[PDB]
C-alpha cells in the first residue's frame, strides 16, 4: 500500500554515456511538502530500487560497483557515471511502518557523435528578436562540483567551437547574443569538464536555439466559402484561437501558418469570426 | 517594364559600407561622412526564381557598371564574382541561376541565400578593408546580414 | 608600381595610429617607404610585422606613404594617404574622422568602434572601452547602454540618442600607455517592424466575358515586397505571347512602408481556356503572404 505518484517526467533526463548524472529524489518540495532533513527526523526512511528496460522484475540498484561507480547521499542518487544499460525507471521511496510514498523517474542513458549527434530530444530556448543582450545559461551544472574547483567550460555551435563570432559572446557558463537575429538559429551546446578525486568528468547539454518575435511587435490579433483570415504575433505563452459564430456555432477547415518568427497565421473557412489572443479578443463580421 | 528595379545602398550589420576597391571586387569597411558618396550603388531587380514561401527571389547588379553579382564553382567552391554584361539584354525576368539571389529580409534586415548554391550567403568580414565574399555559415565568424537604404 | 588606395582613412592626432598593407589575402613580404619607414620600434613611425606604427602620430604625418609586397616574380605595390588631425575647438573630436552610423527608433541596435583589431591583447581581447557622447562620458548600465567588446548597445532607440559618439582605449605599446580615439555620429531612423504586404484588389470576384485587355494587382507594403501574378499553378513567362506583366511602384513619402506596388497582367487577346481557371495576384514577403483572385 503506496501512495503511487507514478512516474515523474518533468525530467529532461536523457543522458550522455560516460558522463556523471545526479538526480535529486523527485518527491521532496515536490510530490512532498518537505526536504530530506525533516522526513529523516520524522523517522521515514528513503529507499531506491528499478527496473531495467525490456524487463518488469523491480531489482534492487547495485550500490557496490567498481569504483563506487552508481552511488547514494541523502535525497540524491549518482552515477558517476553512467553506463548504457543503466537505462531504465528509478523509484526513490520513503517509508514508515504506517507510511509509503514512491515516484521514479525516467534515465535513457544515449550514445554521442564526435560532433555532438544522438537521438536527443533538444530544449528549445527561444530568444526575441533584435532584443538587446540575451543569455543562455550551461544547463544542470549546479551539484557536480564544488565551488572550490573551477571547470573549463567550452561553448559550440554546430561542430563548432565558438571562438571570434560576430554577436555570440561565451562568458563563462553563459553564452551572450548581442541583438539577435534569424542567423543566430542552430543548436549549441556547452561542454563543461571537471576534476573529481584524480579523474577528470565532462558534462554536455545541448539545445536548440531558436528566435522569435519581439514583445515590442506583439499585438492584439489582427483579422483578413468565407475566409477568416487572422494574424497572431508571438506571443510567449499565448492560446492563439479563432471561431466563426452564427449566434452561437455546415463544414470547416482549419490551417495554421508559422514564419520564421514564430508570428502565427491562422486561416478557417465556411455571420460573425471571433479571434483571441493573449493580448485580445476581437470579432469582425461578413458581407 | 519586364521586371521592377529599385536603387540600394547596402551595409552589413556592424555598420559597415560596400566600395568599390579597383574593379571585378568589392570590399567592406567603415566610412567617415566625408566619403560617404564612396558607396557602391546597388541596382536590386526583382527577378524570376524558385516560388518560396517565405524568400523573395532577386538579383544584385552595381548601377551602370553593367556588372552582376555572380556566384559560380572555383576549385570546386562557391564563389563570388561580378560577371560583365551587355545592358541591352539585363535587366531579364527570368535570370540564371547566378545572378538570382533569395532575399530574406526579417524587420528590415538582409540575408541574401545564393540560389545556384543553397545555404550560401553573401557574407562580410569583421575586419576592415575585406572584400565581400560567400560563406556556407550563418551565425559564425562572417557577417551574412545586411540593412538596405533608398536612392 | 603604383595603383592607389584612393580613401583617405582620417585618424586623430597625439594619439595611436595603425595602418595595414591594403591587400586582398593573396599577399609576400611587405616593406613600407614613406614618399624607407625606421624598423626599430623606438622610431616614432616604424615598421612591426607588416604594419605602419604612429607612436604617436603627429599632424606633420599627413601625407601619402607605400607599401610593397616583393616576389621577385612579381612586384606591383600600392600607395595609401593619411590625414591626421587635432581635435576642433571646444570638441573632443574632429569633424573628418568622424564615421557615420545610424539605427532604428524603437528597436534595439548597437554602433560599432572601427579600426580597432590591430589593439588586442595576446589573448586577441581588445581594452576596455569607455562610451562618450559629445564629450560627455556614458552610464554603462545595461539598461540604455552596454558596451562589450567594440559595441555600445543602445536601447529604446529615440531620437535623444542623436550625437556624435565616442569609443576610447587604452594601448600599451613598449611600456608607455597610448590612448586611441575614435568618433560615431548616431543618426535615427524610422522604426523596423514586422509588415506582410497585404492586396488591395483584385477582390475574389467575376468579372463578364470578353473576346488588348488589361488586369490590376494593387498591393500595400513594403518597396521590398513583391507582388505577382500565378494563373494554372504557374507564373506568367517572358515567352507567352498573350500574357504580359508589367511591374511598377509608387513609393509613399507617408509611410514608406505602407505604398502601393502595381503589377499589370496585360492579357492581350482572350483563348477559351481562361474561364476555366481563376487569375491570382500573389503579395509575398518574409513575413507572409497574401493571395486574391478575379475569374474571366
Ligand atoms: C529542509 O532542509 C533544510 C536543509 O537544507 C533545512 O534548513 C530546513 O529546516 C528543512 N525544512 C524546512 C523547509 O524548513
Ligand atoms: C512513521 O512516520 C510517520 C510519518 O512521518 C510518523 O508520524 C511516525 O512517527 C513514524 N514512526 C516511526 C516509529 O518512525
Ligand atoms: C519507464 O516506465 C514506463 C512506464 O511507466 C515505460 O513506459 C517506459 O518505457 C520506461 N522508460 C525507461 C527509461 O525505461
Ligand atoms: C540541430 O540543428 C540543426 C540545424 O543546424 C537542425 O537541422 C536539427 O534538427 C537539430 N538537431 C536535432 C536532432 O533537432
Ligand atoms: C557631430 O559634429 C559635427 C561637427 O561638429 C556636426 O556637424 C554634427 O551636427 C554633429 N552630429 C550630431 C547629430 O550631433
Ligand atoms: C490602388 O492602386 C491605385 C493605383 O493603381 C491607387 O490609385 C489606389 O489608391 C490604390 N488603392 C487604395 C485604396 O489606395
Ligand atoms: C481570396 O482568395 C484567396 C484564394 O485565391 C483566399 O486565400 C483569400 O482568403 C481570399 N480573400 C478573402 C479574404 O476572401
Amino acid at each position: 500500500r503506496c501512495d503511487d505518484w507514478g512516474l515523474d517526467t518533468m525530467r529532461q533526463i536523457q543522458v550522455f554515456e560516460d558522463e556523471p548524472a545526479r538526480i535529486k529524489c523527485p518527491l521532496f518540495e515536490h510530490f512532498l511538502k518537505f526536504n530530506y532533513s525533516t522526513a529523516h527526523s520524522a523517522g521515514l526512511t528513503l529507499i531506491w530500487y528499478w527496473t531495467r528496460q525490456d524487463r518488469d522484475l523491480e531489482e534492487p540498484i547495485n550500490f557496490r560497483l567498481p569504483e563506487n561507480r552508481i552511488s547514494k547521499e541523502k535525497d540524491v542518487l549518482w552515477f558517476r557515471p553512467t553506463l548504457l544499460n543503466d537505462t531504465g525507471n528509478y523509484t526513490c521511496m520513503l517509508r514508515n511502518t504506517t507510511y509509503c510514498s514512491k515516484v521514479a523517474f525516467p534515465l535513457e542513458v544515449v550514445q554521442k557523435d564526435s560532433c555532438f549527434n544522438s537521438p536527443m530530444k533538444l530544449p528549445v530556448h527561444k530568444l526575441y528578436i533584435e532584443y538587446g543582450i540575451q543569455r543562455i545559461t550551461c544547463p544542470n551544472v549546479d551539484g557536480y562540483f564544488p565551488s572550490s574547483v573551477k571547470p573549463t567550460i567550452t561553448w559550440y555551435m554546430g561542430c563548432y567551437k565558438i571562438q571570434n563570432f560576430n554577436n555570440v559572446i561565451p562568458e563563462g557558463m553563459n553564452l551572450s547574443f548581442l541583438i539577435a537575429l534569424i542567423s543566430n538559429n542552430g543548436n549549441y551546446t556547452c561542454v563543461v569538464t571537471y576534476p573529481e578525486n584524480g579523474r577528470t568528468f565532462h558534462l554536455t547539454r545541448t539545445l536548440t536555439v531558436k528566435v522569435v518575435g519581439s514583445p515590442k511587435n506583439a499585438v492584439p490579433p489582427v483579422i483578413h466559402l468565407i475566409p477568416c483570415t487572422v494574424y497572431f504575433s508571438f506571443l510567449m505563452d499565448s492560446r492563439n484561437e479563432v471561431w466563426w459564430t452564427i449566434d452561437g456555432k455546415v463544414t470547416i477547415n482549419e490551417s495554421i501558418s508559422h514564419s520564421r518568427t514564430e508570428d502565427e497565421t491562422r486561416t478557417q473557412i465556411l455571420y460573425v469570426c471571433h479571434a483571441r489572443s493573449a493580448k485580445g479578443e476581437v470579432a469582425k463580421a461578413a458581407k | 517594364a519586364p521586371v521592377r528595379s529599385l536603387n540600394c545602398t547596402l551595409r552589413d550589420s556592424q555598420q559597415k559600407s560596400l566600395v568599390m576597391s579597383g574593379p571585378y571586387e568589392l570590399k567592406a569597411l567603415h566610412l567617415q561622412g566625408q566619403d560617404m558618396e564612396q558607396q557602391v550603388v546597388f541596382s536590386m531587380s526583382f527577378v524570376q526564381g524558385e516560388e518560396s514561401n517565405d524568400k523573395i527571389p532577386v538579383a544584385l547588379g552595381l548601377k551602370e557598371k553593367n556588372l552582376y553579382l555572380s556566384c559560380v564553382l572555383k576549385d570546386d567552391k562557391p564563389t563570388l564574382q561580378l560577371e560583365s554584361v551587355d545592358p541591352k539584354n539585363y535587366p531579364k525576368k527570368k535570370m540564371e541561376k547566378r545572378f538570382v539571389f533569395n532575399k530574406i529580409e526579417i524587420n528590415n534586415k538582409l540575408e541574401f541565400e545564393s540560389a545556384q548554391f543553397p545555404n550560401w550567403y553573401i557574407s562580410t568580414s569583421q575586419a576592415e578593408n575585406m572584400p565581400v565574399f560567400l560563406g556556407g555559415t550563418k551565425g559564425g565568424q562572417d557577417i551574412t546580414d545586411f540593412t538596405m537604404q533608398f536612392v | 608600381k603604383e595603383r592607389e588606395e584612393k580613401i583617405i582613412l582620417v585618424s586623430s592626432a597625439n594619439e595611436i595610429d595603425v595602418r595595414p598593407c591594403p591587400l586582398n589575402p593573396n599577399e609576400g613580404t611587405i616593406t613600407w617607404y614613406k614618399d624607407p619607414v625606421s624598423t626599430e620600434q623606438a622610431s616614432r613611425i616604424h615598421q612591426h610585422k607588416e604594419k605602419l606604427w604612429f607612436v604617436p602620430a603627429k599632424v606633420e604625418d599627413s601625407g601619402h606613404y607605400y607599401c610593397v609586397v616583393r616576389n621577385s616574380s612579381y612586384c606591383l605595390r600600392i600607395k595609401i594617404s593619411a590625414k591626421f588631425v587635432e581635435n576642433e575647438p571646444n570638441l573632443c573630436y574632429n569633424a573628418q574622422a568622424i564615421f557615420k552610423q545610424k539605427l532604428p527608433v524603437a528597436g534595439d541596435g548597437g554602433l560599432v568602434c572601427p579600426y580597432m583589431e590591430f589593439f588586442k591583447n595576446e589573448n586577441n581581447e581588445l581594452p576596455k572601452l569607455q562610451w562618450y557622447k559629445d564629450c560627455k562620458p556614458l552610464l554603462l548600465d545595461n539598461i540604455h547602454f552596454s558596451g562589450v567588446k567594440d559595441r555600445l548597445i543602445v536601447m529604446n532607440v529615440a531620437e535623444k540618442h542623436r550625437g556624435n559618439y565616442t569609443c576610447h582605449a587604452s594601448y600599451t605599446y613598449l611600456g608607455k600607455q597610448y590612448p586611441i580615439t575614435r568618433v560615431i555620429e548616431f543618426i535615427t531612423l524610422e522604426e523596423n517592424k514586422p509588415t506582410r504586404p497585404v492586396i488591395v484588389s483584385p477582390a475574389n470576384e467575376t468579372m463578364e466575358v470578353d473576346l488588348q485587355i488589361q488586369l490590376i494587382c494593387n498591393v500595400t507594403g513594403q518597396l521590398s515586397d513583391i507582388a505577382y501574378w500565378k494563373w494554372n499553378g504557374s507564373v506568367i513567362d517572358e515567352d507567352d505571347p498573350v500574357l504580359g506583366e508589367d511591374y511598377y511602384s509608387v513609393e509613399n513619402p507617408a509611410n514608406k512602408r505602407r505604398s502601393t506596388l502595381i503589377t499589370v497582367l496585360n492579357i492581350s487577346e482572350i483563348e477559351s481556356r481562361f474561364y476555366k481557371h481563376p487569375f491570382t495576384c500573389f503579395a509575398k514577403n518574409t513575413h507572409g503572404i497574401d493571395a486574391a483572385y478575379i475569374q474571366l
